[PDB]
Formats: C-alpha cells, structure tokens, sequence
RNA sequence: AAGCAGCUUUACAGAUCAAUGGCGGAGGGAGGUCAACAUCAAGAACUGUGGGCCUUUUAUUGCCUAUAGAACUUAUAACGAACAUGGUUCUUGCCUUUUACCAGAACCAUCCGGGUGUUGUCUCCAUAAACAGGUAAAGCUGUCCGUUACUGUGGGCUUGCCAUUUUUUGG
C-alpha cells in the first residue's frame, strides 16, 4: 500500500490492486515610567561624577522625584 | 545455509565404483544419449506396469495407442513423478534437438540462440510441466519476466520482432528449478521404483 | 480507496481508485446501478406524478369525464407506486388485499425457497426497475 | 513444577499453573481426544498421544510441534519416555510396545506380545525397562534388548 | 514541522546524487502566518491547513494533544477572558474597543 | 525488507503480504497536525520514526557520501587528468643542490 | 643515491687441505573438472604449551596469567557477490475434496555447489638425496656431505663521512 492507499495484497481481494489517484480531488502609567527612566538616568549620573556617598545620589534623586511630580499635577 | 559436514556427492559417490567410467565426448552426442536412455527408461517403467498401449513417443509424448478401458485408465494413470520425469525429458530433448538442428547444418547460431530463449520461455507451452508440478509456474512467471525484460532492452531500436536469444537467465531460472528438484525426484522415483520392485509396504 | 488510517476517523474525500475487476482489454462494461433510478430521485418523482395524479383525478371529476390511460402515458412507468397499477386487470380484486407486505415478507418462516423480492410486489406497486436499457 | 499440562478429549491440552491455577498456554496440535501426555525429565519436551494415532512431539522452549511419530496401526493410550534414554514408548489399541528414537522417530523396537490393546506402558532406567500392562490382564516386563517378555 | 523528511525528498527527486542537512545551532524562530484568535480561520481535516489559518491550526491541535482543551470542537484557544477579564466591563472594552 | 515487513509498496519495489495482520484517543485527527502527508517512502527510509508499531523491521543503510564521479565521455579525447566542463572553477637566500630532484623525477608521464 | 671503511653474498684467486663453525642438504618443482580426512554460523566469536585456584579426595566442569601461532567465510554480517525445493504447525487465497496449489511467518531440513589445511594418488618437467631410532606427520635427532670458518677483485646495504659554547680535535 503505497501512501497507506492501497490493500493489503492483491491476494484475497480478487482485484488488481491498481489504486490510482483521483483526477477530481494608560497615561498615568507612561508617566510614572517617564519618571522612573529619570531617576534612573539621574543614578547613573551620579554614578559617572562623584557620588560614593549615598545621601547626595538620594538627596538629588529624591529632588527629580518631586520635581516630576509637581510637572505632572 | 548448506549442510557443512556434505563430503558425500553424487557424481563423486559414482565414481568410486567399477561400474561407471570416465569418457569425453562432444554435448550433443551426451544429450542424444540421455534422449536414448531416458526413452528406454520411460519405455522400461511403462513396459514394466503393463501399459504396453501408452506408445510414449520419442519426443516424450505418452499417447494411448487404442481407447481404453477404466481398468487400462487406473493402471494407464500414473502419478506427478513419472510425468514430472516426462515433461522435463521434453524439456531436455527440445534443447538437445534444436542443437542438433544447428549442428546437422540446418539452422544458424543466431537461429538456435532464439529457438532456445523460445524453448527456455516457453517450457510452459512447448512442455507441460505446468500440469504435474505447479510451482513451476514460478520459474515459468520468472521466465516470463525475464522475457518482458529482455525484449525491451534487446529491442530498443528494432521494435517487435523474433531474433532475440540472449537465453542466459532463464537457463539460469531453469538450472535452479532443476537444482530444487534435483531430490524430490530422487525420492518421488526412489518410492516409485520401490514399489515396482520391492512392493508396498 | 482512501486512506484506511484515516478511513476509519474522518468523512474522506475519494482520493483514490482501486481497480475493480480489471481485464486485459479495455472493455468499459456498463454497470447496473447506472440503469437503476435511486430512491431519493425516485419519491421526488413519486411526489410529482402523484400530485399530478390527484390533479387530473380532481379535474376529471370536475370534468365529469372518465380518466382513460392514454393521458398519463409517458408518466405511467413513474412513481411508488406505479401509475400502471392504476389500470391493471385485477383492480378490483387486489382492492380487498390488505397486509400484504408482511403476507410477502413472513413467506420465509414457511417457505425453503423464497424470492428474494420480498419487500416489492408487482401487482400492488408494480416493477419499479426497467433493465431492458441494460 | 511451574505447570503441569492436561491433555483432554476436546483435543487442546492446556498448560495450568500449580501455585495459582491459571492458565498459561493451550496446545491444540491434534484433532482427536488427546489420551496421554508425558512431559519429559532430561529434554525441554512434551509427548502428546493422541487417538489421532499421532505421537507429538512439542518443543517447549517454542511452543510446537516438531516431531510427529507415525507408524502405529490404531489408536494410542500411552506415552512411556524411558527417563535415562532418548527413546519413548508408545502403545495402544495394537496391542504393540513401539519403542521411539526420538532423533530419527523411527520405530526402534517393536514389543510383540500383548493380546488386547494395552493401557499403561512405564519405563525404567533398568531392566524390565518397559512395565506394560494391557486388557489380557497381564503385566509384562519386557526385555529391550531381545524383545522378548522376561 | 514542514521539513519531516525533507532529506530523503532531496535524495528521491535526484535519484541520489543530492545531499540534505537540517540543522538547529543558528537558533532562529520565525512568526506562524495567522492569528493564534483567528477562530474564523478555516481548518481542514486531511489535507494540509492553508497558509493563513496556520497558526490557529498550529494551536490548536497541541492543545488537544496537552489535555488543555475540551474535545474536537473549534472552540477552547486562549482568551483573555478566561484569565482575568472576569467582569463584564472589561469583556465588553475588549470587544468593543 | 522494511516494504515487506510494513505492508507498503515502493514505486520500482515488490508488494508483499502483510507480516503482521494488524488491526486496530491517541493517534486521533483531533490530535495530529496536517503539515507533510506521511508518504510511504519515508516509512521505508526513516522505519521508526513514521511508523507506529513496527517490528521485524531492518535497520535501512542511510546514504553513502555524495559520489562526484567524473565520466570521461567525450570520445576518447580527454587525458586521465583534466578540468571537467562540470566541475566548478576555484575563484580565488636559501639554496639546495642543483640535482636535488623531486620523488618520481625520472619519469615524465603523469599519466600513462 | 657516485666513492671509501665495515658487514653479508655468490663467481672465485688464495692458509690447512686437519680439529672446527655458519648456511644449505639426511629421496624435487609446476600443476590436475583427482579423492580422502578434517573444518566452515560462533561470549566476535579459535586453538598449542605451562603454572596456580575451587568441589569432599582433586575426577568430567569453570576461571586468572605467560608466550607462540589463528588457514578458510564474515558487516548493507557471511562459506555461493548465485539461489532452488521439501516437511510440520499457524494465518490468507483458489475454492468442490485431496494431491497439485496462492504466500507469508516460525522451526527444521533436502539438493546444485564452494573455500582452506593436511595426507595420498596421477600427469608433465627434471634429478653425500649415504647410515641409524619413531610418532598420526616432517633433516626430529645422532653419524655425516657441498660453499666455507683467516685476505683481495666482483654485487647488495643494515650504517658513518665526503676545532671555533651543547659531546669527536682541550680547562
Ligand atoms: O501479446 P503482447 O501483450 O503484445 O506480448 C507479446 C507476447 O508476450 P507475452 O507472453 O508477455 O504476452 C509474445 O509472447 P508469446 O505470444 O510468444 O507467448 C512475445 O513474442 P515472443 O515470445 O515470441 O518473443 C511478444 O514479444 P515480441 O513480439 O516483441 O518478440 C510480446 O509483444 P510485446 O513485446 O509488445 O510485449
């Protein structure tokens, strides 16, 4: 049986065998992401130019923070 | 697989007697003469029963002489080895005959390579064999076969037409049915010729 | 011939052909079920000639005429049952058969030879196949 | 003692468990009623007479049968494997002793003597080596070698 | 899934002399054709599903396979309605929107 | 060998009987993605994989490398060694004695 | 790879014409549609010799090691690059019962053949091969016989070559 079409044997059928195939077939979100983005950058900042104290980083961040705040209401 | 302790053989188990003997002759005289002697030995085992009225022809046709009776029909039968025996001394003396036709001077080489590729497929017309053994037919399909292909690469160029006889592999496919029944003749005849001599148990 | 592993799941389309009973010769021998009217295309029919019946029945009464069978020619091998069971000779005898179909149908509880139409009868439905086109 | 097997008369011995009693296989070789079977000691064997005046041989590390000794004149009662030998013996309604080569199933030696059909032939590793017994009532000691009731 | 047995199908078509190698170390994953919530995607049974209902088909069949769907019915994707969007309001600007 | 013992026929290959006479959640259409029409070609070629339930079934040879056999067939006019018209073209002090000669300098034929 | 030194060889010129010692010899080569015996389906799988270790008395099993050999087929596993047939049992077909069958399986076999080793015989061609002991077999051994064991010509190569830190031309 080519392609599983055919018999089993031609024996026992009492045919040919001969299968052929078939011709007929939000807003308040992205602000408060804006805001983030912010801090971050601001961290980074921090990070680049004098900042191994914590306080200063925070301080400067936290200003940003509200900074955006007030901007946004 | 073969039998790996068979140190005995026919031939070498016949030559170790005094009663067969070492010769060189042509092959067509030993096929005339295994014509002669399987004609004596049909004639002796029809002439042995009493069946002096099946006039078994020197081509190997049995052939009644007169209309029987039934009781010259049940010993007149005889089974599939003496027929067997028969059909393929037909099948011999048809190759043996058509080399003698060719060596008479009658027939070309070209003529007797395609009368025997017409005899070596065509065994189940020219014969019949096919009657008394039929897993012959076998052989006879593989012949068949072996015809449809040759035919159409012998004849790419020439179209239709007699004049093939590249003969080998259907000799080869009747080489090998005779390797078959090389010893189911030996005990078909062996049990037959007992009971000829020796009688039924 | 389809796909005998998905036969068995699946409506398959006919996407092969398995030759039925193939001869050396290319005799395309006519087939039995192409001369056989099937069911459905005969009780449409059966529907249609017996409306016309009816229809011809109530305007002969209307007519006042006596309905002769040589109008309903061309329709009277139509139909289940036949319009020629209309105008056979034991009309008025075969008028008081009644259960006859299973009459025909228990015969082989009594009979070691029953015909093999044992559904149909030709003198209450007539032969409803014609072979001679055959 | 993993099975035992029960040849019966609806022609299928079938092979029974002792600690559980279930079945296991069914050897249906013979068409007649299966009278006696004897499963050898020494051989991975199992003879199987029959009245099918058949004595089967069935291999059991496959299951078959391989080996059908003919040659009885009736029907068979009794299966005998001589327990030290490669030889059984069989006998039945023939009122004759066949003793088997079980390699070349020939009839070895024939045991002449019996009048009626005999029932139950057993087997010693020495001589009386064939214990039969038959419906002339008598149980006779047979000699192997000679052929001739001791 | 296309490729299952693409090598012998180079070796058939050119009677042996051509060569095929599948390989997966240049780990690239390219978009189905079809929406995965195309349920107006027609799926056929035997022949192969065309080009833009694949996906769906390609969903679909693997969720029958994982016992995530509920029988051989068209239904049973994955919604966002029966995650979280429990509350009518936001079906309805789901659909609606 | 694996066309006989899987009921399956190849286009130049024999058809045989079934070894096996096999009869019938899993393997459903509900559960089977229609991408390649499982040919019976590659049942032969890959037994294992495309086929459930096979047995007596002989491990196929899978392919020897890619023969590129030169011919020759051009009317006894080409030497032994050339640049055959289908192969492909390729796009891209010290001193020592004066009868220091490569190996197999006495002869002059490459081919013969 | 020219040559020289060295080693080996045959044709030798040579010392004894001894007692030595190597090599070779102590009844040939090619074969043959010659046969006889083995042997050819497997822990990938084979034997020789020797030691040692386990039974309740060291016996037939079975291992660990040491070396010397494994011819013949074997991996898309098999002596055969080819391929028949028969038996039993099961399952199909043809069916009208059996033989004869369809055609698959399983387990077995039977035939045409084949390889290799040894022994022997046969054919063709040749020709110190002397004496003594045995086995299943051979210069196996003892006595023994040619070139000859101490130089040179002529061939072959298993080699080396054609002072300035680590070897051979000075602590
Ligand atoms: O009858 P066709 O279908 O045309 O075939 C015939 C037929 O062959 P088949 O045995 O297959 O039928 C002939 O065989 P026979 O009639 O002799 O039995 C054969 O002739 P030969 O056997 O004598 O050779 C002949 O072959 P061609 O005529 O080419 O020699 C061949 O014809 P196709 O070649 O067309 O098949």
């Amino acid at each position: 049986s080519y392609n599983g079409i055919g018999l089993k044997s031609a024996k026992g059928s009492s045919t040919s065998g001969h299968v052929q195939r078939s011709l007929a077939s939000i807003e308040t979100h992205m602000e408060k992401r804006e805001i983030e983005v912010q801090v971050s950058e601001l961290r980074d900042r921090l990070e680049e130019e004098e900042t191994l104290s914590e306080e200063q980083i925070d301080k400067k961040c936290e200003a940003l923070r509200a900074k955006l705040t007030n901007e946004w209401q | 697989l073969p039998t790996n302790h068979n140190k005995t053989k026919l031939l070498k188990s016949l030559k170790n007697t005094k009663y067969f003997q070492q010769t060189t002759i042509d092959w067509v005289e030993a096929g005339l003469q295994l014509c002669r002697q399987g004609h004596n030995m049909l004639n002796l085992l029809i002439h042995r029963k009493g069946l002096t009225y099946l006039h078994l022809d020197y081509n190997f046709n049995l052939k009644p002489t007169k209309t029987l009776t039934t009781k010259e029909r049940k010993k007149s039968r005889l089974g599939n080895s003496f027929h067997l025996m028969r059909e393929l001394l037909k099948m011999m003396k048809l190759i043996v005959d058509t080399h003698v036709q060719f060596r008479l001077g009658n027939v070309d080489a070209f003529q007797l390579a395609d009368g025997i590729h017409y005899i070596l497929n065509h065994i189940g017309q020219l014969t019949g064999i096919y009657r008394y053994k039929y897993k012959v037919m076998h052989q006879i399909r593989a012949c068949k076969d072996l015809k449809h292909i040759i035919y159409y690469k012998f004849n790419k160029n020439l179209g239709k037409g007699p004049g093939c006889g590249f003969w080998q592999p259907a000799w080869r496919v009747w080489l090998n049915f005779l390797r078959g029944t090389i010893p189911l003749l030996e005990r078909y005849i062996g049990n037959l010729i007992t009971r000829q001599f020796e009688g039924r148990s | 011939a389809s796909d005998l592993s998905w036969s068995k799941q699946t409506d398959t389309g006919i996407t092969h052909f398995r030759a039925g009973m193939t001869h050396e010769d290319e005799k395309l021998i006519p087939t039995i079920f192409r001369y056989i009217t099937t069911w459905e295309n005969e009780f449409l029919d059966s529907q249609r000639v017996w409306a016309e019946y009816a229809t011809k029945r109530q305007e002969a009464i209307q007519q006042n005429r006596r309905l002769a069978f040589e109008e309903l020619e061309g329709s009277w091998d139509r139909g289940i049952p036949r319009i020629s069971t209309l105008f056979q000779r034991d009309r008025h005898t075969l008028a008081y058969d009644r259960g006859h179909r299973i009459r025909r149908e228990f015969k082989q509880y009594s009979l070691e030879r029953n015909s093999p139409f044992w559904w149909t009868n030709s003198h209450h439905d007539g032969k409803l196949w014609n072979l001679n086109a055959y | 003692n993993e099975w035992f097997i029960t040849g019966s008369n609806d022609t299928t011995m079938k092979v029974w468990d002792l600690a559980t009693g279930k079945l296991k296989t069914t050897l249906a070789g013979h068409v007649m009623t299966v009278r006696d079977v004897a499963v050898s000691d020494r051989h991975p064997y199992l003879f199987s007479v029959s009245e099918d005046k058949t004595v089967k041989c069935w291999d059991l590390e496959k299951n078959q049968i391989i080996r059908d000794y003919y040659g009885h004149l009736s029907g068979v009662r009794t299966v005998s494997i001589h327990p030290t030998l490669d030889l059984i013996a069989t006998a039945g309604r023939d009122s004759v002793i066949k003793l088997w080569d079980m390699r070349t199933r020939i009839p070895v030696i024939t045991l002449v003597g019996h009048k009626g059909p005999i029932n139950q032939v057993q087997c010693t590793p020495v001589d009386p080596q064939v214990v039969s017994s038959s419906t002339d009532a008598t149980v006779r000691l047979w000699d192997v070698v000679a052929g001739k009731t001791m | 899934i296309e490729s299952a047995g693409f090598e012998t199908d180079l070796r058939l078509s050119t009677n042996g002399l051509g060569m095929c190698q599948l390989y997966f170390w240049h780990k690239i994953w390219r978009k189905v054709p079809g929406d995965v919530l195309d349920k107006d995607a027609f799926i056929p049974k035997l022949k192969p599903a065309p080009i833009n209902s694949l996906s769906r088909d390609f969903v679909m069949k693997t969720r029958r396979r994982k016992g995530i769907s509920t029988g051989g019915f068209m239904s049973n994707d994955g919604p966002t309605l029966e995650k979280y969007i429990s509350a009518e309001l936001y079906a309805q600007l789901r659909e609606n929107g | 060998f694996n066309g006989k013992a899987l009921n399956n026929a190849i286009p130049g290959g024999p058809k045989f009987e079934p070894l096996y006479p096999r009869e019938e959640e899993f393997n459903s259409i509900d559960r089977v993605i229609f991408r390649v029409p499982i040919r019976s070609e590659y049942k032969v070629a890959f037994p294992h994989l495309y086929n459930s339930r096979p047995r007596s079934v002989r491990i196929p040879w899978y392919n020897n490398p890619v023969s590129c056999i030169i011919q020759n067939d051009e009317e006894y006019d080409t030497p032994a060694l050339f640049f055959d018209p289908s192969l492909n073209p390729i796009p891209h002090d010290f001193t020592l004695p004066e009868d220091f000669a490569p190996l197999l300098a006495e002869e002059e034929e490459l081919i013969l």
